RNA sequence: AGCACAGUCUUAACGAUGGAUGUCUUGGUUCCUACAGCGAUGAAGGCCGCAGCAAAAUGCGAUACGCAAUGAAAAUUGCAGUGACUGAAUCAUCAGAAUGCUGAAUGUAAACUACACCAAUUCCCUGGGAAUAGUGGUACUCCUACAGAAAA
RNA sequence: UUGUGUUGAAGCGAAAUACGUGAGUUUUCGUGGAACAUCUCCCUAGUGCAGAUCUUGGUGGAAGUAGCAACUAUUCAAAUGAGAACUUUGAAGACUGAAGUGGAGAAGGGUUUCUUGUCAACUGUGAUUGAACAAGAGUUAGCCGCUCCUAAGGGAUAGCU
RNA sequence: AUUUCACUCAUAUUAAAUAAAAUAACUCCAAGUGGGCCAUUUUUGGUAAGCAGAACUGGCGAUGAGGGAUGCUCCUAACGC
RNA sequence: ACGGACCAAGGAGUCUAGCAAAUGUGCAAGUGUAUAUGAUUCUUUAAACAUUUUAUACGCAUAAUUAAUGUAAUAUGUCCAUUGUAGAUUUGUGGUGCCCCACUUUGCAUACAAUACCGGUAAGCAA
RNA sequence: UGAUGUUAGGAGGGCAAAUCCGCCGAAUUUAAGCAUAUAAUUAAGCGGAAGAAAAGAAAAUAACUAUGAUUCCUUUAGUAACGGCGAGUGAACAAGGACCAGCUCAAACGGUUAAUCCUUCGUUUGGUGCAAACCUUUCGACGGAAUUGUCGUUGAAUUAUUCCAUGAAUGCCUUUAAUUUGAGCAAAGUGAGCAGGAAUGCUUCCCCAUAGAGGGUGAAAGGCCCAUAGUUCUUUUUAAUUUAUUCAUUGGAAUUUUUCAUGUCGAGUCGUGUUCUUUGAGAUUGGAGCACUAAUACGUGUGAUACAUUUCACAUAAAGCUAAAUAUAUGUAGGAGACCGAUAGCAAACAAGUACCGUGAGGGAAAGAUGAAAUAGUACUCAGGAAUGAGCAAUUAAAUAGUACCUGAAAUCGUUAAGAUGGAACGGAUUAAGAGAGAAAACAAGUAAAGAGGGGAA
């Protein structure tokens, strides 16, 4: 690391490390920012991305459009947005696939779960 | 490195260096110090004459600490001394000094050289050669023996 | 160094004169297209290399004591000339004097910007700069081996005792630190080159001569050590050659042919 | 509508065949540091099985691509299916339970799913009921104790 | 130390009113799609190929050439099919000649067996055929055998080395 | 024999001639080589030989250019553009 | 006379020990901080820095010679530094152009010899 | 006394080996041949253990003013010695360091009483667990072992000072510093403009740093995500610091003052002769087989040349145990490099000790890359029995990136054009005729007029 000889600072090590990650990481690494107003109410800064969060879309093709999270891959580090879509060569319609860091969300869905973390954040 | 190497040189040409018509084969005389005494003898004899043979009597289990003897001529005796300390001998005419060389390492005291005209001085050792006493008693001094 | 038996497992021999093929050893058996191949032999595909490196090749130097203490005084003496901190790459222009000491506040700073704030007062703005914009991405195989980057080297600040330059003085791009007890040439001269841009705190630069036996002091001076001389007095050959004495034995100049 | 002989060789332009070159790398190699055996309470190795649709490799054992418990914690997905709306879908940990036939292999054997002797054996309710040809033991050498017989 | 690059790197193909005695260096156009130098001075090595009946891989002329010859022998008409000298049906002419390309077993093989489908490669000419490829099936014992007995022999127990 | 001291023997033309005579003298550390052949002249064995064995020089090997039609050794002559 | 049908990639004086010569560097009758230990050394650092709060670790050198017991380098008249021939540099006069000559002064390195002394061996004398 | 016993309770057997312990035992090679020698007290073979093993508390050195169990590092030293005295081989003591540690049996002594040990069945205490389970702790009984020898003392007494262990109830457990495990938190732009399919690029306006390690994200990111510096909590154990008060036995020990007693000390062993090995070991260094076979502390052994008569020094053989400093081509985990980059690096970057070969012991490969995204992998039409081709039609930034998919060299072959061509072809020198390409020297500063721009001063 930095100063504490332990743990690794090895390309070929902490590169295998994010491509075979267990699936209980998985979601820790898919996590998204805060918007300013999330992050007054909140004293946290970033929180991993959920499924019925609205988020706005910040970077890439797709920037500056808003909506719904409707789906979450893990296997492929993805999220689906519920109106941005696509054609396939036959006609069929398909999502287009969005990096959880290109995006900051705007509203939350909270349950119990979620609560006893910002606590803990805040 | 073998940046600097001599074969670098030879790396176009074919022989290497040795030659086309006696080549570079593999131990071509013999092996370390085989030849010697028949067709290795002249390099022997004009380099190392004395070789062969044996000569003298055996010596079952030496233990050298018996023997050790480092020596000291008479040249080096009044250097010994710091200049300064060197240097009020000489104006007075009543003192000497005494000197123990065998706080510095020397056991023999041996006698090369010159000793400085109606200097007196007194040794200390545990061996003293004739000349080196001689010399010692000729301007004014004394040795002691120790152990 | 290689693994110690690398191309030298099989039973492999040679097939003899006959046959019509060359004498080198081939392996043996069949069903595979492995078998009848040329084995080991520093020509052949999957055979042995020529001479295998091995770990006691002799990796290390030992360096006289009195040469090594020789080289870093006199990479201190290049440290002073302003000419030379110039010709190794250093943009000193503002600069007021190239010794440069500094009072003992250095000493307990404890934040990167401030840091960088008294860096840019002292003058040396435009050398902050050269190593900012020096950051780049290697080329070549060492990108796979651990060694993404490549940054130039910048100033070099020397204190006695720290309380808070080094925390305060890290996280700079390419300045270094080194406290006067221990200096290393590695650090005096890099790549081996001279004239590296020092800067001393007060007490660095005072402890300099109880260090080196103008003061002695117990176990701070080198024990009985003496400062090299050198074999010229003035080395300003010029100045000598245009002094009355030596043009009055000079004699007329002469023609070509 | 018409005109260039054919073959062979040379140069250019565009292609075919082939996989060199450059760039890439969840692999190798060496060194440094730390810990260290397993087995009759049946090891290492071998064989046979287990999924809704299932060959290999990977994982498991008649509870068989996984049970219970503990920490996270919404989905897994090729179809069909199962999931709170947090002992449940999935990931991690792993202490309870369970762990086929073999193998030192140890009742006799072995290119046999061959053949013995001894005790019938297991389960449910609190003395009654029920089920099953099913279960366990029996190598050799040795030590301590014991048992009687036999010899002196 | 101090530089190039999505306003296009390395590499590759063809070149130049270019420089050098020379090994080479430099530049244009095309392709390409992601990295590349340092000549300011130093360090370092698994550092320079025409050959070794050299190693591994790819490719020629010979060349549409040598050749596709044992086992007496084939013909007419129809069905199927995109397509029939070598698939099927009928009619002819013939062979094996019971010491048989007729029946039944052992060693060895392991699904080649049966029904259906069916042609990318194989079936050294064709092929709709097939022991090829795909889906599903098929082996029933008190009386046939093993299992039991002993043989030439093998392994063991006591003891001994 | 040696040791001193006194005297005196050409030199600018150099104790006879000529000299791209100091391109000299010496020490150190090492490579390759140690199968040769040919020509004029002298010369041994052999009937002889493009045979075998020696001597003094010069060559070929290690070397091309002009000539001998042709030719490793003959004649002229040895090599930056 | 032998190897070579063609093309691409690969392909052969290196590493370690021990000795010497040459050359560069440091110090110099000395030189080299071994194994260790210390430190307000600890991403790098397996690097770098230090040396035990009239000063006996060890190697090579400072002394040779003899099988060996062993013995061991002018000699006290003067801190002086053996003798001669040629010879670099310096000192004083004159000749032709700071240079070269003729004398005068000093006498490095080195070459050729002489002499004295140390260890071994002969010879002579020997408590 | 032996056999017997499916009597009760237990042990051994097999795997694995890098480092460790014991046995057995070559030749290649070198000597320029070769037989002693060397290779080597090595390879192969057979047995036995641990986290280390083995060694180890003097029958040792030395010859000094003396040191003081074993192991290992630096040196002694390529030295003393061995050798067809050839090629070749080769230790020990002293010195400087790492670490540091000592003990038991046998033999003396104990008989108004074997004091000793074990099995089985009982009981009696306090702490830790949810549970499973565990720790601590005295006192009985029956039976057996043992005088063919268990246990206590370490010559035995006497005298004074001092030290150690054991029993009760009223209290006392705070604070702090270091080693360890697992968690939680963790600053600062996703602002203009350009060009792009897409910024992490360029220009420009802001900032954080005790964090400018590394990875990810449609192109190079300190401020987009994980983590990084730092800090809080937690588990392990170990050092200081904080209180013990009163009373009550019984047995041990060290030294000192005097009294009397000189006891014991490892046998078919040590040693000698002889034969073979091994060592640097030499009229024999250690081991082994056979024959002979001791002494009793004044004895026995060592003091590197074989004897006899003696002096001196050192030690106390023939029974046993024991940490640390040392090693580790094995297994498992962690970290790193002036190392290799798919004919390289392990044989194996991939369903690799795999496919395949041999009756068997064994032998043993080849084979990585579309694109940012297939949650974009090729829809529709026409021709054809089909494969397949074509398009007015279609994904993408790109299909001459179409899955035999990055780039795509040479050998070899196809197409078009232009040339040459009486039994090889290509070359060197020197020019000519065609064809392709070219302006950086291969002419023109400046002057006047008008039009569009870009700078520097006052
Ligand atoms: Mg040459
Ligand atoms: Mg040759
Ligand atoms: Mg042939
Ligand atoms: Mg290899
Ligand atoms: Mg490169
Ligand atoms: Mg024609
Ligand atoms: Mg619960
Ligand atoms: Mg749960
Ligand atoms: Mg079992
Ligand atoms: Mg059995
Ligand atoms: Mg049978
Ligand atoms: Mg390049
Ligand atoms: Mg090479
Ligand atoms: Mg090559
Ligand atoms: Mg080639
Ligand atoms: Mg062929
Ligand atoms: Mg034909
Ligand atoms: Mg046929
Ligand atoms: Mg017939
Ligand atoms: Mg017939
Ligand atoms: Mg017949
Ligand atoms: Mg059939
Ligand atoms: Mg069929
Ligand atoms: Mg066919
Ligand atoms: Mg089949
Ligand atoms: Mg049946
Ligand atoms: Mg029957
Ligand atoms: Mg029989
Ligand atoms: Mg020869
Ligand atoms: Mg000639
Ligand atoms: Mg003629
Ligand atoms: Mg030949
Ligand atoms: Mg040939
Ligand atoms: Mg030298
Ligand atoms: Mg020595
Ligand atoms: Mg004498
Ligand atoms: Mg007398
Ligand atoms: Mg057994
Ligand atoms: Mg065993
Ligand atoms: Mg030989
Ligand atoms: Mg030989
Ligand atoms: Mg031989
Ligand atoms: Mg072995
Ligand atoms: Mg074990
Ligand atoms: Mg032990
Ligand atoms: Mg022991
Ligand atoms: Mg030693
Ligand atoms: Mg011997
Ligand atoms: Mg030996
Ligand atoms: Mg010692
Ligand atoms: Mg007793
Ligand atoms: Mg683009
Ligand atoms: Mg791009
Ligand atoms: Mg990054
Ligand atoms: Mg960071
Ligand atoms: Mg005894
Ligand atoms: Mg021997
Ligand atoms: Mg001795
Ligand atoms: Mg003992
Ligand atoms: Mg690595
Ligand atoms: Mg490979
Ligand atoms: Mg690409
Ligand atoms: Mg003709």
């Amino acid at each position: 690391m930095k100063f504490n000889k332990q743990k690794s600072s090895s390309r070929r090590k902490m590169r295998k490390a994010h491509f075979t990650a267990p699936a209980g990481l998985r979601r820790k690494i898919m996590s998204s920012k805060l918007s300013k107003e999330l992050r007054l109410k909140y004293k946290t800064r970033s929180l991993p991305v959920r499924k019925d969060d609205e988020v706005l879309i910040c970077r890439g093709h797709n920037h500056g459009r808003e909506g719904k999270v409707v789906k979450i891959n893990r296997k492929r580090y993805k999220i689906y947005v519920e109106r941005v879509t696509r054609e396939k060569v036959n006609g069929e319609s398909t999502f287009i696939g969005i990096h959880p860091s290109n995006v900051v969300l705007t509203k939350l869905k909270v349950d119990k779960n979620r609560k006893k973390i910002l606590d803990r954040k805040a | 490195a073998t940046r600097f190497k001599k074969n670098r040189k030879k790396r176009g040409h074919v022989s290497a260096g040795h030659g086309r018509v006696g080549k570079h084969r593999k131990h071509p005389g013999g092996r370390g110090k085989a030849g010697g005494l028949h067709h290795m003898r002249i390099n022997f004899d004009k380099y190392h004459p004395g070789y062969f043979g044996k000569v003298g009597m055996r010596h079952l289990n030496l233990l050298k600490n018996r023997t050790y003897c480092p020596t000291i001529n008479v040249d080096k005796l009044w250097g010994l001394l710091p200049e300064e300390k060197k240097k009020e001998f000489s104006e007075n005419k009543d003192i000497a000094p005494v000197i123990d060389v065998t706080r510095k390492g020397y056991f023999k005291v041996l006698g090369n050289g010159k000793l400085k005209h109606n200097q007196p001085i007194v040794v200390k050792a545990r061996y003293f050669s004739s000349v080196a006493e001689k010399k010692i008693k000729a301007v004014g001094g004394q040795c002691i023996l120790v152990a | 160094a290689v693994k110690l038996g690398a191309g030298y497992e099989t039973s492999a021999e040679s097939w003899g004169t006959g046959r019509a093929v060359a004498r080198i050893p081939r392996v043996p058996g069949g069903g595979t297209h492995r078998a009848g191949q040329g084995a080991f032999g520093n020509m052949c595909r999957g055979g042995g290399m020529f001479n295998p490196t091995k770990i006691w090749r002799r990796w290390g130097r030992k360096v006289n004591l009195k040469e090594k203490r020789y080289a870093v005084c006199s990479s201190i003496a290049a440290s002073g000339v302003t000419s030379l901190v110039l010709a190794r790459g250093h943009r000193i222009s503002h600069l007021k004097e190239v010794p440069l000491v500094v009072s003992n506040d250095i000493e307990s700073l404890s934040k990167t910007k401030e840091a960088v704030n008294f860096l840019v007062s002292l003058g040396l703005k435009d050398e902050v700069n050269r190593l900012v914009k020096s950051k780049k991405i290697r080329a070549g195989k060492g990108k796979m081996r651990n060694r993404k980057y490549k940054i130039r080297n910048g100033p070099l600040i020397i204190y006695e005792n720290d309380n808070g330059v080094k925390k305060a003085f890290r996280n700079i791009p390419g300045v270094d630190l080194c406290k006067v007890t221990k200096l290393n040439l590695l650090k005096l001269a890099p790549g081996g080159s001279i004239g590296r841009l020092c800067i001393w705190s007060e007490s660095a630069f005072k402890k300099l001569d109880v260090i080196y036996g103008k003061i002695h002091e117990k176990k701070v001076t080198k024990k009985n050590y003496i400062l090299p001389k050198s074999i010229v007095h003035n080395p300003d050959i010029y100045r000598i050659i245009h002094s009355d004495k030596v043009q009055a034995s000079l004699l007329a100049k002469k023609k070509p042919c």
